[PDB]
RNA sequence: AAAGGUUUGGUCCUGGCCUUAUAAUUAAUUAGAGGUAAAAUUACACAUGCAAACCUCCAUAGACCGGUGUAAAAUCCCUUAAACAUU
């Protein structure tokens, strides 16, 4: 069977690179936090022209996506069951191994519940102990109040969406429902609301084009990307749409017609777009604008 | 005014960028310099620049400077296994004598980066202690757990004062 | 004994927008036009505790408590923006604005709130998974093979369990321990009993 | 240093103390002698256990 | 038997080397036998009473 | 102080405040004072339910295996606390104990009972 | 005499003699004589560039020279000679402060 | 605490032991759960004793040690 | 230190003193309640009570814990060897 293609292969993280861009003053806006005094160095055009290479290298490794991962699938595991120790104690014990040479994923966090039941730590005991022996900065032991869907939506009306998932990384695992269930909320949000801007030159855009791919709803993001004359772009989505799906109508009409450039996006639209009206429409006044000014 | 010529080599950052790191044989440097001529120049000032920087990073070296000695100047290093380590700075400037120094008889990166963290093995953070070693005094300090009653009073039911009434009354 | 009482009380973030505070305030903050009392150049590290006790008021009021339509709530931003650096994020601390201890503590908590709730912005670091790899295969957080003494439902160790001692054992010890001796106890209940109520 | 000063009566005390210990060593007849009527050792006046009476 | 956590940290190390097997970690008891409480003990190590008398 | 004879033991060394008790699993010289000089912290103990009813315990597994082989003795809480994880076994007396309190509530309940049939004869008295 | 100016963030230190004329006088004397990030990109006819720490890496070009950009690269040497005043070099060196130093005041 | 020069205390002259009383069917449970419960704790105490011993002479004498010691002679 | 007051008929320089900040002890005046931490004139003399036992005898423990700051420039850090009144 053709493998399903992943979020980490190669040639998909080159297509979610390129359509997320970069843009080094959205990379490296200023950020609001203690400030030192400026430093400064003469340059010349050779050596202005290497540190803004350097720049680029920096703003690389600074895009880099966070991961994209299924949800984990719970911990129900019973080590014992010493019935003789039913009744003698009221409240659960939970033991954590501390070593600190050990991957957290490979600690045994063991609970001895009043029963006398010795089973092993679900998902959020596991995440919550970690961060009282662990401390990551950013995490907080207890989940914030701030994912809260009424919350959630304050943060969307002040378009702070990069946030909103820049937090829900700090807080979550990738794996974790909560993780899942406020990335899956942003996306849609953004969709709705034709916010794709907003995550673009961001280590988001990846995870959110992904997302809507799967969920076969590209339109709106190929409907933003043309009328933005980012249609480079537009098609290599599509190209990644008829990656993830090659099964689909989309994609065996492309192999048929050999299409390339636009005409990937052309043959999208008939196919299996679910707008597909619109996308020609954009499409075809993109084509207007550029051949009758240039 | 910082008294002296170049101050900034009396300065914590200036003595740490030195990255000639000797390895353990190495247990003494004489420094063989003359303070006039043409072909000594770079040795005087490896002398004025590198010297301190040199000793910082290797205190337990003993680091001796003779002056005027011989018609040129020479580094001599002297080996815990008793090999004599004789190098020749004359026309060689002093940032290549640091360079030659370092490959010859001066620890890798890989080595230092090593000794680092064997350093810092006994730290653990989830260890509870003073500040100046651990990052929590108690327990109380983390969240969800029972604070202290210092700063936030316990309920009456947890507390020795209102049991040992209730021990009194039955 | 009669404090004013605010029209704004339930709406606080109204007073900001109305055409009474532009008139005393501009576009200043609340505390650009307050000066402290006190002797010498260098100020106390500490403002008063508090401008308000029962009813009454102090000499020289702080920006907050002199002006009584403005209200210390999360849901007021605008206010509580005053009380942060735009360009550090840092919440001033009392001596900078003047405000007494009581109204700063209770401008944190304000503050802290409205950041929890999102309704006041404040700068996210960007921050690495906590875990390199994602592996979900090991025992600890996968299914260990179930002892055989856990299958058969018996305890883990024989020991653990009560098992009658044989007769002869039992006389031994009334023999070693006469006249110092207990009623002997039989097996224990096979489960807790349930506790009266 | 060097106003560490020798200390020649410690030393002379302690070796005459454990000479005395050598010459006066008691016996097994003294150690373990027991008046049955107390059932309490003489030599330190240690009763011995109930279980043993 | 080993006690129950640590016959599953044992199991997990099994898996995570790649050794394979259904085999039930077993304590070795036979090294390690106690003698009994009154067993006589060894005489010429013991301390003797001193010689002050109370 | 300068210690001659004892051995090294692992102990719980009590912290915290007063009714707020806290406790550090430590590896110490046995003749120390318990919250004085210690050689490794290996731990610690919570005793207190937190907001999601745990009693929290911290095990420095690997290290309480180096002083356990080293010769390190065990106190009886932390002997406790051990077979309670399931690292060690259950101590002897943490099942005697559960066992004279299971003969001690049936005692409560067989009492109850009986004054019940007591109430019952009241009731039949009327 | 700064808000007068319309300078918002700066730090001084006055020692020696506390004379108001001389220190008027001195502090206009080196605020009139400073030097233009552009005024030095044309002197010394490279670009004068910026680097914020809350920014990165980012290069900031605060200034470019007005006519012909040079192309030998300004020389760097591996030890600078500048003169540095020991109030100064005295934090870094891990000594103590005053009591009075950084003490909390009111804005200004 | 007392030294042992300290004198006794006159209140307790009058001092004998009073040995707990014996439960034949609990004391004999609880003679063997201790005697199995220490075998069991020696099995282990033995077997983390080994486990010291064979890190300290792989780091001593590992085949990682002797590559790194002729590494730098060579 | 972001400094200020104070030599002169006056200005400038030099220079000391003092003020503004912070904390502990005691004293004056004054104070409700609760939670917490800490308790401290004196190596001066000490009334009384207690602070080390355990346990089938032998042994083990009372060498610890707790207290004070006596003496001493006394130490810190590091190297070597050796035992250990131990496990
Ligand atoms: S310091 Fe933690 S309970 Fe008080
Ligand atoms: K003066
Ligand atoms: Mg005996
Ligand atoms: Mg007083
Ligand atoms: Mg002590
Ligand atoms: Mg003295
Ligand atoms: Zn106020």
């Amino acid at each position: 069977e053709v493998k399903k293609p992943a979020f980490m292969d190669e040639e998909v993280q080159r297509i979610l690179t390129k359509i997320t861009g970069l843009d080094l003053q959205k990379t490296f806006r200023p950020a609001i936090q203690p400030l030192k005094p400026p430093t400064y160095k003469l340059m010349t055009q050779a050596q202005l022209e290497e540190a803004t290479r350097l720049a680029v290298e920096a703003a690389k490794v600074r895009l880099k996506m966070p991961p994209v991962l299924e949800e984990r699938k719970p911990i129900n595991d019973v080590l014992a069951e010493d019935k003789i120790l039913e009744g003698t104690e009221t409240n659960k014990y939970v033991f954590t191994d501390i070593s600190y040479n050990i991957p957290h994923r490979e600690r045994f966090i063991v609970v001895r519940e009043p029963s006398g039941t010795l089973r092993k730590a679900s998902w959020e005991e596991r995440d919550r102990v970690i961060q009282i022996y662990f401390p990551k900065e950013g995490r907080r032991v207890l989940p914030p109040v701030i994912f809260k869907d009424e919350n959630l939506k304050t943060m969307y009306s002040q378009d702070r969406h990069a946030d909103v998932l820049n937090l829900c990384v700090a807080q979550f695992e990738p794996d974790s429902a909560e993780y899942i269930k406020v990335h899956h909320q942003t996306y849609e949000d953004i969709d709705r609301h034709g916010k794709y801007e907003l995550l673009r030159s961001t280590r988001h855009f990846g995870g959110m084009a992904w997302y809507f791919v799967n969920k076969k709803k590209i339109d709106g993001l190929l409907i933003d990307q043309i009328q933005r004359d980012l249609v480079d772009d537009a098609t290599s989505l599509v190209q990644l749409y008829h990656m993830l799906h090659p099964d689909g109508q989309s994609a065996q009409e492309a192999k048929e017609q050999a299409a390339e450039g636009v005409d990937l996006i052309k043959v999208f639209a008939k196919t299996e777009a679910q707008r597909g009206a619109y996308i020609e429409l954009a499409l075809q006044t993109y084509q207007e604008i550029v051949t009758s000014h240039s | 005014p910082m008294k002296g010529r170049f101050p900034i080599r009396r300065t914590l950052q200036y003595l740490g960028r030195g990255d000639v790191v000797f390895k353990e044989s190495v247990k003494i440097m004489t420094v063989n310099y003359n303070t006039y001529g043409e072909l000594g120049e770079g040795a005087r000032k490896f002398v004025f620049f590198n010297i301190p920087q040199i000793q910082y990073k290797n205190p337990w070296v003993q680091i001796m400077m003779f002056k005027n000695m011989t018609p040129s100047p020479f580094l001599r290093f002297y080996l815990d296994s008793g090999e004599q380590v004789l190098v020749d700075v004359e026309t060689k400037s002093n940032k290549e004598i640091m360079e030659h120094i370092k490959k010859i008889l001066g620890k890798k990166e890989e080595t230092l980066r090593e000794e680092e963290l064997e350093k810092q093995q006994r730290f653990h953070p989830g260890n509870f202690g003073p500040r100046k070693y651990c990052l929590r005094e108690c327990m109380c300090e983390v969240e969800g757990q029972v604070p202290c009653p210092g700063l936030v009073p316990l309920p009456k039911e947890m507390t020795g004062k209102y049991k040992a009434a209730l021990k009194a009354s039955t | 004994s009669s404090l004013p009482v605010s029209p704004y009380e339930s709406e606080p973030w109204k007073y900001l927008d109305s055409e009474e505070y532009h008139n005393r305030y501009g576009s200043r903050p609340v505390w650009a036009d307050y000066r402290r009392n006190h002797k010498g150049g260098v100020p106390p590290q500490r403002t008063r505790k508090t401008c308000i006790r029962n009813n009454k008021v102090a000499g020289n009021p702080c920006p907050i408590c002199r002006d009584h339509k403005l209200h210390v709530d999360f849901r007021n931003v605008k206010l509580l923006e005053q009380f942060v650096c735009a360009h550090t994020g840092i919440i001033f601390h009392a001596p900078y604005t003047g405000v007494c201890m009581k109204q700063h503590k209770k401008l944190t908590q304000a503050i802290q709130k409205a950041r929890e709730c999102g309704l006041l912005s404040y700068y996210v670091p960007q921050v690495e998974p906590r875990d390199a790899d994602f592996g979900t295969v090991h025992g600890a957080v996968s299914v260990t093979p179930p002892a055989p003494t856990l299958l058969s439902g018996e305890p883990w160790y024989p020991w653990y369990s009560w098992q009658q001692p044989p007769e002869r054992e039992l006389s031994r010890l009334r023999r070693l321990y006469q006249g110092n001796l207990l009623e002997e106890s039989g097996p224990p209940p096979e489960s807790m009993p349930e506790m009266p109520t | 240093r060097k106003k560490v000063r020798p200390r020649l009566i410690a030393e002379l005390a302690r070796r005459v103390r454990a000479l005395r210990e050598q010459r006066n060593q008691p016996r097994d007849s003294q150690l373990y002698a027991l008046d049955y009527e107390t059932l309490t050792r003489p030599h330190s006046g240690r009763r011995l256990p109930v279980r043993a009476w | 038997p080993y006690p129950p956590l640590l016959r599953a940290m044992i199991l997990a190390e099994r898996q995570k080397n790649g050794d394979t097997s259904v085999q039930e970690p077993l304590l070795n008891l036979e090294r390690t036998r106690m003698r009994p409480w009154d067993y006589p003990a060894k005489q010429e190590t013991k301390g003797r009473a001193k010689g002050t008398p109370v | 102080k300068a210690y001659h004879g004892g051995h090294l033991t692992i102990r719980l060394a009590l912290g915290g405040c007063t009714n707020r008790p806290f406790y550090r699993i430590v590896a110490a010289h046995n003749k120390c004072p318990r919250d004085g000089r210690f050689v490794e912290q290996l731990g610690s103990y919570d005793p207190l339910p937190n907001s999601h009813g745990e009693k929290l315990v911290a095990l420095n597994l690997d290290r309480i295996r180096h002083w356990i082989g080293c010769g390190a003795h065990l106190s009886k809480p932390m002997e406790k606390l051990l077979g309670l994880s399931g690292f060690f076994p259950l101590h002897p007396m943490m099942i005697t104990n559960a066992e004279r309190l299971r003969r001690r509530r049936a005692r409560e309940v067989l009492l109850a009972s009986q004054k019940a049939e007591s109430e019952a004869k009241e009731t039949e008295a009327s | 005499i700064c808000r007068l100016i319309g300078i918002k963030d700066m730090y001084a230190r006055v020692t020696g003699s506390m004379n108001m004329l001389n220190l008027t006088r001195g502090l206009f004397h080196g605020l009139a004589r400073q030097e233009t990030h552009q005024h030095l990109a044309d002197k010394k006819g490279l670009h004068v560039v910026e680097f914020r720490e809350e920014c990165g890496p980012l290069p900031i070009v605060v200034a470019s020279p007005h006519g012909a950009l040079s192309k030998e690269p300004e020389p760097e040497p591996e030890v600078p000679d500048t003169k540095l005043d020991w109030q100064d070099v005295k934090a870094m060196q891990g000594l103590k402060r005053s009591v009075w130093f950084n003490l909390k005041r009111p804005a200004t | 605490r007392k030294t042992r020069h300290d004198p006794p205390a006159k209140s307790k002259v009058g001092r004998v032991q009073t040995p707990p009383a014996v439960d034949p069917a609990e004391f004999f449970v609880l003679t063997e759960r201790y005697r199995q419960y220490r075998e069991t704790v020696r099995a282990l105490r033995l077997e983390f004793t080994l486990e010291v011993r064979r890190k300290l002479h792989e780091a001593r004498a590992g085949v990682l040690a002797e590559r790194k010691a002729q590494q730098a002679i060579t």
